[PDB]
């Protein structure tokens, strides 16, 4: 009923540019992890949304 | 399996703010040369244009010639990561641990002499030399003096032996009149300040450090050494309520600091300079100085033998920066008196560290109320029974009351070899039984390069490439190991028996 | 609180005449300066607070990261295991005292 | 004047990595400033008042002619830097002053002084009377630690004062300042060997 | 030998194709001599000499001996730290109204010590 | 261009050392020519590096032994120290 | 109100206790500080958990006031000669004895110093640094046992 805690370390280790090697903590055991990425910037001025 | 990390442990081995690091020039200028650029005050100017690169180049020049006085100092800053070496004992000496000078050549000799006085008792006064040739050397002696006064019962047959220890070098007494303004310095090398000993007027004071330190002498006698960093020892005592503050145990109180001087407290050191950790296994004496109707008749080498022994002890180089550098450390973490097991690794380790190459703390969880020690004599690997009751009572001072230190030579596995190395006699125009005699320091070399540090698993063929090592001329080098324990009960096995550690043939 | 720049004494450091008034080469040899004395690393300021960077509790001060006691804490909490480190190497001596 | 006089040492890097080459440079790492004590508790300081805001050098010229000893003035003060342990314009010091303060913010009131010179931290008056004196962090109503006209102090002002310290020196007299010299030298051979 | 005595342009002007601009030969010598003349005495970090002083009150006064009295300083003071000229001479000419010193120089560089060629300089603020 | 080899080399405790020390990096390379002579703009601004470093080099065993005590003259240290060793200095 | 443990032991207590440290800007004027010994609930089931260090961290907004004295103590000694210099409502001393309580021992005041002697401290820290609060070996006990009642 709990929340399923959260990684702690949680990074991109390197950057080729479109691509990235995310870390974040591996936490528990037998846990997923839900990755998002969402949208800084439109390309139009930064962080717009 | 191996390691598995979250964002682990920190910043590598040890600190390195590296924002001090020495860079390379280029990277330097490289780095600076971007400095310049994005200046508001010009974005015009191109720097590849080699009219304002070697001008700029020059900044760096300095720039870099000023950073390693910046960047070596902090290393200097830093104990442990300090390079130089009288750094290092200066921030040890501050932590309250010093690094001492070549520490004298010492020994006991009981010896057998007639007075021809026959008067009860005869003393031998501190300060009579004997001499000692170093082993199968006799071309000279070398002189070692009379630690103390012993006294002696005639026995009846009126031959008695007195017995009395002794430490190599000359006594060397300086008095000097004290003055507020002066730096008191030695200028005498060899000097050891384990062997200093002195008198203000009349009495004995200690710098407390490491001789007695608890007795009723209320601090007020006390004194400190400093090392100087031409490499000469200087003097030095407190100043101003010398003892702890204010009234203590007096009742009139007022102020007393002591050595006011004008005049008074005209103060006579004595000490042995010494030409040691050469005199080492000294066997052969004599009976150097003579005395008012002493006579010996014979001075018998070794009272209560190892058996195996070397005459004298001692010396030392003085100076090591590994062994010294993250030592004082833990006299830095333990207070003056010893506690933890390192604690008294670490603490033995002043005394006689020059004795010990490497000395094991442990407890015996058997017995109780004993402080289990395996050392290295370093010279040997057996320091003679008065050694180990020597340092004993003295690290006996620093010590649990209900605790006793006991100290054993552990058991030592024996590397039992024949070794099979070939050589160029051509190549070679230099007398081939040296190279013999060179090679056999270049074995040791490995094992005080490594084996006795850790006593951490051991390497044949490792050992054989330093010795493969040694003339270049050597065409090969081959060798066989026999590894060897001794047994001190043929009889009986120990209890728990031998064990190897190590996985052996059968048969 | 801002450790100065060297910057101000470039008056008097130098001749005046041989800084003009406004020059790029006087403004040139000004960054010098910048570079050399600023913010946290510069080699002025580098040393200038070293000591004072000793205690360690200050800011910007590697020490019980160097030691023991913060190496082998196995505290977790990387941040704040920080601070636990620093603030006994601050005093740390009563401990060993009383050890 | 000094570190040219011992030999220049060779020094390696290591300690920043198992590898780095080692150089040679001039000596900081003799102490001196213990060099500068045995022989100077030979004499005397004595000390001394500056006229303006010199450099020490410069200024070190004036007394004893010799711009080369500056370090003797120094070690005399034995001040912590030369850039800031000096005598400064008041020009430099408001903007060293402006610099400080400014981030935290400019013309600061640093503190309160009363007539008798002590100086008050941390003060405001309420307003209602000006005379008495809250403090502040209280939003006053309470506790007024004092009442009365105290002067309070300018950062720019307060910077004077304090470069204003600066101005006497206990310096070692021009007389002596040769006699003095080779003694020091000449224990540098002892601290040699 | 326009060439030789390369030295940075005292401005650091902007050169064109960016980079640092220059004195050229010559006209650096100009310069440094430019600068020596101006810059008070002692004013040098670790020189005090450097620098032809004046004083505003001599500066202020003029007779022909307070003229010559300057006079050698500058020439002076310029053959000291300016061997680049061989044949110097100093022409000062002190003005009465505002009390300024006009002084003439015609020098010859060394290559060229047959050449003649003049600079003009003032100083004020009596 | 590294027109010469970088020398770790460097030595000097003093200004003329130092200017020099520095003018021989100057020295070796071409197209600034003048550089040796005091007043040309080239040669004055060598003058005030080593001004400034000399100062660094001394400045900076003044804090080195600083760091260590009982050589350490500065009161506010010698504070610190007494701070490490545990005692707060009275007020 | 809180302790300072200073010239006293912080692995003497635990994490999580009202404390704080004095300590010396270098500037010359007093900073001082505390620990944290931040401290948590798992679930609320078990008691405040001590973490960290010997201290305990007032949550960031705390409100911190501190009393203190600014001090002359040079003519501090002497100072025999006394006066009533306060006025309290209904409360009315007509007469304050001076050296009460006494001994025929007295001077008006005590207490004052540099306080440093920026020399003279060097010993004291070149001294306790060796000092224990701790008691050990044998001889170190009845120096400070007689430190008690010597007298009996």
């Amino acid at each position: 009923t709990v929340k399923a805690p959260s990684v702690t370390s949680l990074r991109i280790s390197k950057l080729s540019a479109n691509q990235v090697q995310v870390r974040w903590d591996d936490v528990g055991a037998n846990f997923y992890y839900f990755v998002e990425i969402a949208e800084t910037k439109t390309n139009s001025g930064e962080n717009l949304p | 399996a191996n390691t598995p990390v979250n964002y682990q442990l920190t910043r590598t081995a040890n600190a390195i703010p590296e924002i001090f690091v020495g860079g390379t020039f280029a990277e330097i200028k490289q780095n600076l040369i971007e400095w310049l650029n994005g200046q508001n005050e010009f974005l015009d100017y191109d720097f590849e244009g080699s009219r304002l690169n070697v001008l700029c180049d020059l900044l760096a020049y300095n720039t870099l010639y000023i950073q390693q006085f910046g960047n070596a100092a902090v290393y200097e800053s830093f104990m442990r990561t300090a390079n130089l070496r009288s750094s290092v004992v200066q921030a040890a000496q501050d932590n309250g641990y010093l690094p001492t000078s070549k520490s004298a050549a010492q020994t006991e000799i009981m010896l057998t002499c007639t007075d021809a006085l026959n008067r009860n008792y005869i003393t031998i006064p501190r300060g009579t030399r004997f001499l000692a040739y170093a082993k199968d050397t006799s071309v000279n002696p070398y002189n070692f003096v009379s630690r103390e006064d012993v006294i002696a019962i005639r026995d009846k047959n009126n031959q008695y032996f007195p017995r009395l220890k002794l430490a190599q070098g000359r006594i060397v007494r300086t008095e000097i009149i004290y003055d507020k303004l002066t730096p008191i310095i030695i200028y005498d090398k060899n000097i050891d300040r384990n062997q200093v000993k002195l008198y203000v007027d009349g009495a004995e004071w200690i710098n407390w450090t490491r001789k007695s330190m608890v007795h009723a002498g209320s601090t007020s006698t006390i004194y400190y050494m400093r090392e100087t960093i031409d490499g000469n020892t200087e003097f030095y005592f407190g100043e101003g309520e010398i003892s702890v503050n204010a009234s203590e145990g007096a009742l009139t109180a007022n102020y007393i600091g002591g050595l006011k001087p004008t005049q008074n407290s005209t103060i006579v050191i004595e000490y042995i300079s010494t030409n040691g950790a050469d005199a080492n296994g000294a066997v052969g004496f004599s009976y150097a100085d003579t005395l008012t109707n002493i006579t010996v008749i014979n001075i018998n080498e070794n009272p209560n033998d190892d058996p195996d022994f070397v005459g004298a002890d001692g010396g030392g180089d003085p100076e090591d920066i590994e062994r010294i550098r993250e030592l004082g450390t833990i006299k830095r973490e333990t207070q003056q008196r010893c506690v933890t097991a390192t604690d008294y690794d670490t603490f033995v380790s002043e005394r006689f560290g020059s004795i010990i190459q490497a000395v094991q703390t442990f407890t015996d969880s058997t017995k109780p109320g004993y402080a289990f020690i395996a050392a290295k004599p370093k010279s040997g690997l057996y320091l003679t029974t008065v050694q180990r009751e020597d340092i004993k009572n003295y690290l006996k001072d620093y010590n649990l009351a209900p605790i006793t230190p006991s100290i054993i030579s552990p058991n030592y596995l024996f590397i039992k070899t024949n070794l099979k190395v070939t050589y160029a006699l051509n190549k070679l125009q230099e007398s081939e039984q040296w190279l013999e005699g060179q090679i056999i320091d270049k074995i040791d070399r490995y094992y005080t390069e490594d084996v006795e540090i850790f006593n951490s698993s051991f390497a044949k063929s490792k050992m054989l490439t330093y010795v493969d090592d040694a003339d270049h001329s050597v065409i090969g080098s081959s060798a066989t190991i026999q590894m060897v324990r001794e047994v001190q009960n043929f009889y009986k096995t120990p209890e728990a028996g031998i064990k190897y550690n190590n996985q052996i043939k059968d048969r | 609180l801002a450790d100065p720049d060297l910057r101000p004494l470039i008056g008097t450091m130098m001749p005046d005449s041989y800084l003009l008034q406004d020059s790029n080469f006087e403004a040139f040899c000004e960054a010098y300066i910048q570079y050399l004395s600023d913010g946290y690393g510069t080699q002025y300021n580098n040393l200038r607070n070293l000591i004072r960077n000793q205690y360690p509790r200050e800011e910007h001060a590697w020490e019980y990261l160097w030691s023991e006691i913060y190496k082998r804490n196995i505290y977790l909490n990387a941040d704040k295991r920080d601070a636990v480190a620093r603030f006994f190497e601050s005093r740390s001596y009563d401990f060993y005292s009383t050890k | 004047m000094l570190f040219t006089f011992f030999d220049p040492i060779e020094y390696a890097a290591k300690t920043v990595n198992k590898n780095a080459p080692t150089i040679p440079m001039t000596d900081i790492f003799r102490n001196y400033k213990d060099y500068f004590k045995r022989a100077l508790a030979g004499y005397r300081l004595r000390t001394y008042y500056i006229k303006g805001s010199p450099r020490p050098e410069e200024l070190a010229n004036a007394i004893y002619g010799n711009p080369q000893l500056y370090w003797v003035l120094l070690m005399c003060n034995d001040n912590y830097d030369p850039y800031y342990g000096w005598i400064t314009s008041q020009e430099a010091a408001y903007q060293a002053s402006i610099q400080k303060y400014k981030n935290v913010g400019g013309d600061q009131i640093v503190y309160h002084v009363n007539e008798n010179g002590e100086k008050f931290y941390n003060l405001i008056s309420y307003d209602d009377n000006p005379y008495v004196w809250y403090d502040k962090g209280d939003k006053a109503r309470k506790y007024p630690q004092y009442e009365g006209a105290l002067a309070a102090v300018d950062t720019y002002e307060a910077a004077v004062l304090e470069n204003e310290k600066l101005r006497q020196i206990k310096i070692i007299a021009k007389s002596d300042i040769n006699s003095f010299m080779n003694d020091l030298i000449r224990i540098m051979e002892k601290s040699y060997g | 030998i326009n060439k030789l005595y390369s030295d940075i342009d005292p401005e650091m002007k902007m050169d064109w194709n960016k980079d640092v601009s220059r004195s050229l030969g010559l006209r650096s010598i100009k310069n440094s001599l430019l600068g020596i003349i101006t810059t008070r005495k002692g004013s040098r970090p670790f020189d005090p000499e450097f620098g032809c002083d004046l004083s505003d009150q001599l500066f202020e006064n003029m007779t022909p001996l307070t003229a010559d009295t300057v006079e050698r300083n500058i020439e002076s003071a310029v053959r000291n730290y300016e061997p680049r000229i061989d044949k110097l001479a100093v022409n000062v000419i002190p003005v009465y109204d505002d009390y300024t010193l006009i002084v003439e120089i015609r020098f010859s560089v060394i290559d060229n010590p047959d050449d003649i060629e003049q600079i003009k300089l003032q100083l004020a603020s009596s």
